[PDB]
């Protein structure tokens, strides 16, 4: 659970950035997993033809 | 006619062969055709990751999708097979009996194609990051089997 | 075990990029010049990754 | 024959599970997507402070 702030926080922004950076990472990864699941199944369309 | 026959009944066969022939071709073709939209993408990357305003988590981001593209050029070549034969694994040769006498023979020539074939396992788009350390001192117990 | 001859002693991790900007990595052993990267028990204790 | 109607039959069901998992990609996209905005707002607020 949330602990109590105590104390002001300083530097906030560094912080906040380094969460925006921890999320669009992630954003990368998933999107690069869908393009390979599209030539994973174009692939399998073809080879059930032939 | 006896030996009419005989020729006759080679020569279906040969049809039926050479059939065989013409769909395992088509496969491999088929498999070949993903791999060189993989490797279309692939070069697209390349040509945007040499953009000099690129920040290293950005190339880390194009990296990824590089290494994806490339895992899956490699799935590719382990899983393909038809008839149990895997097509792309290795570099074979294989032959198809189209006559009725020895010899009448047409050859197909196979090759292993993935990343480590095509020479491109290296590829990588990141620039070096700058490392340094610091001392996290644990202080700290927990406790071991040993009795007291 | 392994035979790495040397000593050894954690550390915490950061990185910089070409621009000067900087971030946070997790933690490592550090052998000389050489680095492991090691996660922490629930004790505080530590292992490395394998 | 058999073999290659195994084998058709497989892959047709392997179409389906790669399906799934596009789908659960797009999901967790989605939730980062919102939560995302709501980091915008934060650091937003965070320069006004």
């Amino acid at each position: 659970l949330a602990e109590a702030a105590a104390t002001t926080t300083e530097n906030p922004l560094q912080k906040i950035d380094a969460a925006l950076a921890q999320v669009d990472t992630l954003r990368s990864d998933l999107g690069a997993v869908q393009n390979r699941f599209n030539s994973a199944i174009t692939n399998l369309g073809n080879t059930v033809n032939n | 006619a006896n030996r009419f026959t005989a020729n006759i009944k080679g020569l279906t066969q040969a049809s039926r062969n050479a059939n065989d022939g013409i769909s395992i071709a088509q496969t491999t073709e088929g498999a070949l055709n993903e791999i060189n939209n993989n490797l279309q993408r692939v070069r697209e990357l390349a040509v945007q990751s040499a953009n000099s305003t690129n920040s290293q988590s950005d190339l880390d981001s194009i990296q990824a999708e590089i290494t994806q593209r490339l895992n899956e050029i490699d799935r590719v070549s382990g899983q393909t097979q038809f008839n149990g034969v895997k097509v792309l694994a290795q570099d074979n040769t294989l032959t198809i009996q189209v006559g009725a006498n020895d010899g009448e023979t047409i050859d197909i020539d196979l090759k292993q194609i993935n990343s480590q074939t095509l020479g491109l396992d290296t590829l990588n788009v990141q620039q070096k990051y700058k490392v340094s350390d610091t001392a996290a001192t644990v202080t700290g117990y927990a406790d071991t089997t040993i009795a007291l | 075990a392994a035979g790495v001859t040397g000593t050894a002693s954690v550390v915490k991790m950061s990185y910089t990029d070409n621009n000067g900007k900087t971030i946070d990595g997790g933690l490592a052993v550090k052998v000389g010049d050489d680095y492991y990267s090691a996660t922490q028990n629930k004790d505080g204790s530590i292992s490395i990754n394998t």
